[PDB]
Formats: C-alpha cells, sequence, structure tokens
C-alpha cells in the first residue's frame, strides 16, 4: 500500500532525472565561449525619490516606462513621475504592512496586498477624480506576497499558504487555484503572453503553471534554501530565480533543466530581488548587503554593481522599453539608473 | 484515509510530469544566443545611448 | 633652539584642532544620517565654535609668542572680543549639549514630541547671542578695561562679570545635568543585574559600573582641568602677583579644549564611521 | 510651449498639494510606538486585546499620556518557521503571552511555549528587539496548585529542587506553595532570556491576569525603560 506508492514515486523521481540527464548534452557556458563579454557597465543615479516615511517593499513600472508605484511600511502608495520627479497620487491604506503592489497594463488600476490577506485594487482613472478602492479579494488564509495583473478584470495571486490563485475583479471570486508547492510562495512572474507564469516557493522549488488550464507542468529543483525572486527571460522560454543562498540561476523551459549559476565567492548575503534587461543580456539582481550586481546572463561575469542605497534592496524593476532601471530599499528611497 | 489519497495524487503529478518530450541542452542554448544578438542594438542599458534622446538627461 | 620647538608644537596644536573640527564638520556634511537627529545639531555647532577659535584666535597669540611683541597693532582690540566670544561659545554649547543629553535620557517621552528642530535652532541661538553680547559690545565701549603689545589688564568688575555668565553658570548647570544621569544610569545597572542573579540562582556588573565612571569623569575632567585655571586667576589678577608667562600658559591650556571636543563628542559609532568612510573608504 | 507650461504648473501644484499632506503623517509616524503582540490561543492573549481596546492582522490604537501605541495579532492561519517575521525588525517591544497553568495540559503546552520563546529570542532579525513577559493566568495556577493532583514536578522534575528566590515580593495572602511555582516558571524563562543575551535586548517578566486594568501601564512603563535604556546605551554609558 504504502510501501507500493513510495516505490512508485521513488521510480518516477529516478526516470525524471534519468531523462534530464540523457538531455543534458552540453553546459550554457561552452556555447557561450567564443562571445566577446560585454566590458564594463557604467551606471549612475539620474534621478532620486524622497516622500516614504518607513522602508519600501514593492515597486512596480507602468507600460509607458514614465509612472511607478512604490509600497512602503507605513500604509502609503505613492505613484511617481520618473521624468519630473513630480507626485501623481499618494493613496493610504487601510493595512500598514503591505509587502507587494502591481500596476495594472491600462494604467487604471493598482493592486496592494500584505499582511491582512487581502488584495486591494484602487481606481486610478475615474470621474470623480479621486482614488478609492475598488474591490477586495478574499479567500487565502496566509500573507500576499506577490499579485500580477493579467488584465483591468484578472489578476494572478501568490500567497503564504502555500497556494497561488487567479481572480476575477468583477465579480471577486477566485476561478482557478494553483496547488502544489509545500512551502510559503513568494514571488510570481507572468510570461509575455500571459498564458503561463512562474512561482518560487519556500521548499526551494519553482513551478511552472498553465493559466488557463489550472494544473502544474514541469517543477524546477537546484536552489538549497528558499526561493525569494523569479523573472522571466525576455524570449519567454527561460526564467531566472534568486534564494537565500547567494546565489543565482537560470532555468529552461524546453530542457527542463537549469543552464547557469551565478555566484561569487564573496558575497554570502541572500538574493531579495531580480530582474533583466530588454535584450536579456544582463541580468540585475539585489542583495542583502545594500547594493545591486549586474551580471552578464551568457557568461556568469558581473559587469557591474550598482551601489548608493543606505539600507537592504527590496525592490528592482526595469522598464518596458530599456531605458533605465529603479530600485527601492529600506532607508525609503527610490533611485533611477541609467548608463 | 488521507495519507494515501495525498499519495496517489502525488503519483499522478509525478506521471503527467514525466511524460514530456525535452530538446537537448545544446539547441537550448543556442536559441538564447540567438535572442541577444538580434536584440543588442535596442538594449539601452548594455550600449550607451547618447543624451539627446535620452529622456532622464 | 626652544623657540623652534615651541613654535613647532603651537603649530600643531593649532593643525589638530583644525583637522578635528574639519572631519567633525565634513562628515555631517556628506552623510544625511548625522543631519537627520536634532542631538546632532548641537555637536555641529560645537564644532562650528572650535573651529572658529581654531581660526580667528589661536594663530595670532602663537605668532606674537614666537616674534616676541604684536606686530599687528589695532587688531589687539578686535582679537580680544574675538577671543571672549569663541571661548564662551565652546563653553554655552557644552552646556547645551548636556542639557539635551539630560532631558533624552529623563523624559524619553515628552523629548520626542517637544525637541522638535525649531527648538535646536532657538537655543543655539540663544547661546550664539549670549557669547556676542559680552564680546563686542562691551570691548568695543573699553568697558572690559581698568579706568586706571598686547597684555591689557581686565577691570575689576567686567572680568568677575564675564567670568560667571561664561564660566560658572554653564558648569553648575553641566555638574547638576551629568549627576542626575549618573543616577538613572545605576539604577538601570542594579535592576539588569538582579534578573542576572535570579537567572544564576535559578540555574543553581562590576564592568558596567566602572563604565559609567569612565565616560563622566572623561566629560568633565577635560573641561575642568583645561579651563579652571584660567578662570581662577582670571579673577584674582584684576584684584591683584603672578607674572605673564604662567597666566599665557593657562591661557594656551584653555584653548587646548576645542582640540579634544571631537573625540569627546562627536566619537560614537557612526561619527566613526563616517571618518573611516572619509579617510581611506575603511 | 504654453501647454507644456501649463501641464507642469498642474503637475507641481497636485505635487505641493501632495508633499503638504505627507507632512502631518511624517509627524504622527513619530509619535507612534509599534507593538508586535505573540503567544497562543490557549494564553489569555484574546482578552487582553479586548481590554486594550475597551481574516488577517488585528491591529489596535490605544493611547497613554499622550502617547500613541500601535499593537499588531499575527494569530490569523499561521505555522511554524516564520517568515513574516521579518517585517517586525523595528517595533518597540514584543509582547509574549503565556497560560503559566497549562504546565499540566497537553508535549506540554508550557514546553511548547518555551520552544517558542526560545525561538524568537534567538532569531536574527530581532536582536535588538526586548520582549515584555506576560505570565498570565495566574489565578487558576493557584487554584490547580492549592487543590489538585497536578504536581509539577511529575512534568518539570527539576521542580523537586527550586528554591524561592530572596527577591520574592509575594502577595500577603498567598500561599508560600504558590509563589514558589511562579518563580520557578519565571525563572525558567529568564534562563533562556539571559543565557543568550547581547545586552542591546531585555525582558521584563509579569505576573499577570487575563482581566487586569493594569496591563496597560505595564506596557507603558516597559516601553519607557525600552527607550531610556537605549538612549543611555546610545551615549556609551551601558
Ligand atoms: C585676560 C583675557 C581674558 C579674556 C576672557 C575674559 C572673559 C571670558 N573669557 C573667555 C575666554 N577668554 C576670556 C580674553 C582675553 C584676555 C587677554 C589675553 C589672553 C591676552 O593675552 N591679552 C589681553 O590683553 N587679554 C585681554
Amino acid at each position: 500500500e504504502l510501501d507500493q506508492l513510495r516505490q512508485e514515486a521513488e521510480q518516477l523521481k529516478n526516470q525524471i532525472r534519468d531523462a534530464r540527464k540523457a538531455c543534458a548534452d552540453a553546459t550554457l557556458s561552452q556555447i557561450t565561449n567564443n562571445i566577446d563579454p560585454v566590458g564594463r557597465i557604467q551606471m549612475r543615479t539620474r534621478r532620486t525619490l524622497r516622500g516614504h516615511l518607513a522602508k519600501i517593499y514593492a515597486m512596480h513600472w507602468g507600460t509607458d516606462s514614465r509612472l511607478l508605484v512604490s509600497a512602503s511600511q507605513d500604509g502609503k502608495l505613492i505613484i511617481w513621475d520618473s521624468y519630473t520627479t513630480n507626485k501623481v497620487h499618494a493613496i493610504p491604506l487601510r493595512s500598514s504592512w503591505v509587502m507587494t503592489c502591481a500596476y495594472a497594463p491600462s494604467g487604471n488600476y493598482v493592486a496592494c496586498g500584505g499582511l491582512d490577506n487581502i488584495c486591494s485594487i484602487y481606481n486610478l482613472k475615474t470621474r470623480e477624480g479621486n482614488v478609492r478602492v475598488s474591490r477586495e479579494l478574499a479567500g487565502h488564509t496566509g500573507y500576499l506576497s506577490c499579485c500580477r495583473f493579467l488584465d483591468d478584470n484578472q489578476i494572478v495571486t501568490s500567497s503564504g499558504d502555500t497556494t497561488c490563485a487567479l481572480w476575477d475583479i468583477e465579480t471577486g471570486q477566485q476561478t482557478t487555484t494553483f496547488t502544489g508547492h509545500t512551502g510559503d510562495v513568494m514571488s510570481l512572474s507572468l510570461a509575455p503572453d500571459t498564458r503561463l507564469f512562474v512561482s518560487g516557493a519556500c521548499d526551494a522549488s519553482a513551478k511552472l503553471w498553465d493559466v488557463r488550464e489550472g494544473m502544474c507542468r514541469q517543477t524546477f529543483t537546484g536552489h538549497e534554501s528558499d526561493i525569494n525572486a523569479i523573472c522571466f527571460f525576455p524570449n519567454g522560454n527561460a526564467f531566472a530565480t534568486g534564494s537565500d543562498d547567494a546565489t543565482c540561476r537560470l532555468f529552461d523551459l524546453r530542457a527542463d533543466q537549469e543552464l547557469m549559476t551565478y555566484s561569487h565567492d564573496n558575497i554570502i548575503c541572500g538574493i531579495t530581488s531580480v530582474s533583466f534587461s530588454k535584450s536579456g543580456r544582463l541580468l540585475l539582481a539585489g542583495y542583502d548587503d545594500f547594493n545591486c550586481n549586474v551580471w552578464d546572463a551568457l557568461k556568469a561575469d558581473r559587469a557591474g554593481v550598482l551601489a548608493g542605497h543606505d539600507n537592504r534592496v527590496s525592490c528592482l524593476g526595469v522598464t518596458d522599453d530599456g531605458m533605465a532601471v529603479a530600485t527601492g530599499s529600506w532607508d525609503s528611497f527610490l533611485k533611477i539608473w541609467n548608463g | 484515509t488521507a495519507s494515501i489519497a495525498q499519495a496517489r495524487k502525488l503519483v499522478e503529478q509525478l506521471k503527467m510530469e514525466a511524460n514530456i518530450d525535452r530538446i537537448k541542452v545544446s539547441k537550448a542554448a543556442a536559441d538564447l544566443m540567438a535572442y541577444c544578438e538580434a536584440h543588442a542594438k535596442e538594449d539601452p542599458l548594455l550600449t550607451p545611448v547618447p543624451a539627446s534622446e535620452n529622456p532622464f538627461r | 633652539s626652544v623657540r623652534i620647538l615651541t613654535a613647532c608644537f603651537l603649530s600643531l596644536l593649532i593643525l589638530s584642532t583644525l583637522l578635528g573640527n574639519t572631519l567633525v564638520c565634513a562628515a555631517v556634511i556628506r552623510f544625511r544620517h548625522l543631519r537627520s537627529k536634532v542631538t546632532n545639531f548641537f555637536v555641529i555647532s560645537l564644532a562650528v565654535s572650535d573651529l572658529l577659535v581654531a581660526v580667528l584666535v589661536m594663530p595670532w597669540k602663537a605668532v606674537a609668542e614666537i616674534a616676541g611683541f604684536w606686530p599687528f597693532g589695532s587688531f589687539c582690540n578686535i582679537w580680544v572680543a574675538f577671543d571672549i566670544m569663541c571661548s564662551t561659545a565652546s563653553i554655552l554649547n557644552l552646556c547645551v549639549i548636556s542639557v539635551d543629553r539630560y532631558w533624552a535620557i529623563s523624559s524619553p517621552f515628552r523629548y520626542e514630541r517637544k525637541m522638535t528642530p525649531k527648538a535646536a535652532f532657538i537655543l543655539i541661538s540663544v547661546a550664539w547671542t549670549l557669547s556676542v553680547l559680552i564680546s563686542f559690545i562691551p570691548v568695543q565701549l573699553s568697558w572690559h578695561k581698568a579706568k586706571p603689545n598686547c597684555d591689557s589688564s581686565l577691570s575689576r568688575t567686567y572680568a568677575i562679570s564675564s567670568s560667571v555668565i561664561s564660566f560658572y553658570i554653564p558648569v553648575a548647570i553641566m555638574i547638576v545635568t551629568y549627576t542626575r544621569i549618573y543616577r538613572i544610569a545605576q539604577k538601570q545597572i542594579r535592576r539588569i543585574a538582579a534578573l542576572e542573579r535570579a537567572a544564576v540562582h535559578a540555574k543553581n556588573s562590576f564592568k558596567r559600573e566602572t563604565k559609567v565612571l569612565k565616560t563622566l569623569s572623561v566629560i568633565m575632567g577635560v573641561f575642568v582641568c583645561c579651563w579652571l585655571p584660567f578662570f581662577i586667576l582670571n579673577c584674582i589678577l584684576p584684584f591683584c602677583c603672578i607674572d605673564s608667562n604662567t597666566f599665557d600658559v593657562f591661557v594656551w591650556f584653555g584653548w587646548a579644549n576645542s582640540s579634544l571636543n571631537p573625540i569627546i563628542y562627536a566619537f560614537n559609532a557612526d561619527f566613526r564611521k563616517a571618518f573611516s568612510t572619509l579617510l581611506g573608504c575603511y | 510651449t504654453e501647454d507644456q507650461r501649463n501641464e507642469e504648473k498642474a503637475q507641481r501644484e497636485a505635487n505641493k498639494k501632495i508633499e503638504k499632506q505627507l507632512q502631518k503623517d511624517k509627524q504622527v509616524y513619530r509619535a507612534t510606538h509599534r507593538l508586535l503582540l505573540l503567544g497562543a490561543g490557549e494564553s489569555g492573549k484574546s482578552t487582553i486585546v479586548k481590554q486594550m481596546r475597551i481574516s488577517g492582522i488585528f491591529e489596535t490604537k490605544f493611547q497613554v499620556d499622550k502617547v500613541n501605541f500601535h499593537m499588531f495579532d499575527v494569530g490569523a492561519q499561521r505555522d511554524e518557521r516564520r517568515k513574516w517575521i521579518q517585517c517586525f525588525n523595528d517595533v518597540t517591544a514584543i509582547i509574549f503571552v503565556v497560560a503559566s497553568s497549562s504546565y499540566n495540559m497537553v508535549t506540554n503546552r508550557l514546553q511548547e511555549a518555551l520552544n517558542l520563546f526560545k525561538s524568537i529570542w534567538n532569531n536574527r532579525w530581532l536582536r535588538t528587539i526586548s520582549v515584555i513577559l506576560f505570565l498570565n493566568k495566574q489565578d487558576l495556577l493557584a487554584e490547580k496548585v492549592l487543590a489538585g493532583k497536578s504536581k509539577i514536578e511529575d512534568y518539570f522534575p527539576e521542580f523537586a529542587r527550586y528554591t524561592t528566590p530572596e527577591d520574592a515580593t509575594p502577595e500577603p495572602g498567598e500561599d508560600p506553595r504558590v509563589t514558589r511555582a511562579k518563580y520557578f516558571i519565571r525563572d525558567e524563562f529568564l534562563r533562556i532570556s539571559t543565557a543568550s543575551g547581547d545586552g542591546r535586548h531585555y525582558c521584563y517578566p509579569h505576573f499577570t491576569c487575563s482581566v487586569d486594568t493594569e496591563n496597560i501601564r505595564r506596557v507603558f512603563n516597559d516601553c519607557r525603560d525600552i527607550i531610556q535604556r537605549m538612549h543611555l546605551r546610545q551615549y556609551e554609558l551601558l
């Protein structure tokens, strides 16, 4: 009974591992060996946004690459104009423990959530002009850790109750529940076509989910500690993860295995955030040691370092046009980088 | 009564994850290289852009 | 060649004062996590007063010591006013620092709601106004000199009046404030030691009480030993037999207090970190 | 041209109006002390919150002597391996509530509370946070010790050699048997407290009851002591 199912699971795992080993022929570094290295990356703080009173936990760029929203653990959701440094909105929150925020691709909504287990939707552009809560999504039994809009009516949320969910904002009800993780789910990343999405969890495993189907397709391992950050490659066929064991990895969906590892000997702090560039050549990652390290996605060579934050770097974003890079930190400052 | 159900659900999930077709790593790595080459001219963070059209100067 | 040795010593003293107070001033400007606290609004004022002592006062008396006379002639009557102002400001800044620390430690909740950045400005303005009032108005009125080179003798009235407002009132406030801080610091140590002893008895200090005495002794003995011999003779001499060389030595002892002020008041964890950052990025 | 000037003027007006509102909130934020409330559902934690006032996080605002307090309950569908514990690394204090009469109830509930206290005490994100320890349900413990079949030595063998500490201030009417158990439990918590104490955080034990008007004053006084010790430590006097 139990022994039979344990043996069946062991055989299935052995078959999966054997298939992965068989498909492994050459490494990414071996193929990317004659490529000319990028060199060195010079990026300077072009803007610095102030106004948050406490630690900043999240930020999110708009699709126009000009506006961005940020979240602080003081109950504020501030919308910025990155070109002119002006503040467009300042939305006070009911709960003071926000841990994530999002920007609707249409630009009419911003989301929010945290320790209150609620995802709050805010109406930005309305005939009245003021900003008010449109919906409140309840049903998770753990803290909201990430949320990503698909359109003006659908949103995917991840929670510390080992479950991701897909919602319908118009009705306020869950549509699909994604189960299978054993630890808290920490991060989300939507595919470019919004047809799939990956999530990282505290059980050191990542999973690829089918939005319209609701089932787990592929499961990726390799990290030894909790996975804090996850991001898709611009192609849409690969993704990157950041973890507490001070390493970053690149996984290929089609090859179904890890390709590269981004680590260094003088790095012992965990990764808080991770992102890519427009071409996918650079892999920007935030760290607990107060700075951001720019990597080379094809050679694992550190192209540069972004320094200037007094405290821990918590969030990190890259514009849709590739123009600028924004980072938030626990010192309550948003710094925009370019170069 | 729930341990047997959880074990059978895990086995069912693992059966589905083992039926996919996997391509060689060499072809997978050759496609990421192809993407970066064809878009390296529109990565402002990689190739520096003159301040004439830079909106952050 | 004792003249060369004395000149080297005086130059070293002036350079040390300048370097220390510039480093204190430089760190606060560069880092905004030091400028944020209202308690550091009083350390920078002290650094400014010490800097003005180092620039406008020490070099000219040092030159007059080496040469043997006063080469400036008409600058004696302005140098005296600058000396009085820049020393009184330093002493008053020390007194204000002590009062700030006492109010923070004794009433931690009323301190957080009432010590707004607009009260530090009022306190600093009062200190510098008192410094200006007794140094320039009387000196450019021939009120400091007795009615009966730069070696004037102060009036019997002005010497007593200025020595009180500039030393004796500030030094009593420092004594009362730093003894209440001592009483508070010893009640806390007794309560912690009681819990530690209870835990030890369940399983069945001296350095802490030494640390509090060391800091207070360093704070007060340095100030007293630097400024008390000067102010004792500043009152005895107008009544009148000690010559001017010993008085010059004590005058120079008074000004050496401004060299150690960065070490005493701006040498905590984050000021030291800023100094290391500005010096070799260490 | 003129359109850009008008847009910039409107944007500047909106930014100035926003920044005016952000200035009062800065003043309110600095006047408030954040408190993290831990414990278990078995302990009298819920009644204490109700007394202070009179499904995600529970938040409560109360004020004493013009000082604003703001407390948080994290008893919302939680488990071990607290990942959210890093959001409270700049709170004034942690309020740890323990039911002292749960020694016989079943491992032991009191042993679970001790394990949780040791876990919280040595957390890397809580190396500068002091803990206000409430040893709740003292009347129930007194009733259990007075009459009953529950012997502490059966569950805790070390109680067979415990001796009441000299720094004990028992209530005048209490049975001396009851006081020994109270101080044994308190010392059991303090052994964990002082076996790894760093000097940046301390513990403030209290013998409380679920229905007391003195708990608010206990929190206020312990927070005042915490702030005072922090001031003393920042001047190299402690
Ligand atoms: C004697 C004296 C006293 C004071 C003084 C008076 C009151 C408060 N103080 C605080 C700091 N200094 C003071 C200032 C300057 C002089 C002086 C010196 C040193 C000299 O060499 N030649 C002079 O003619 N005079 C006048």
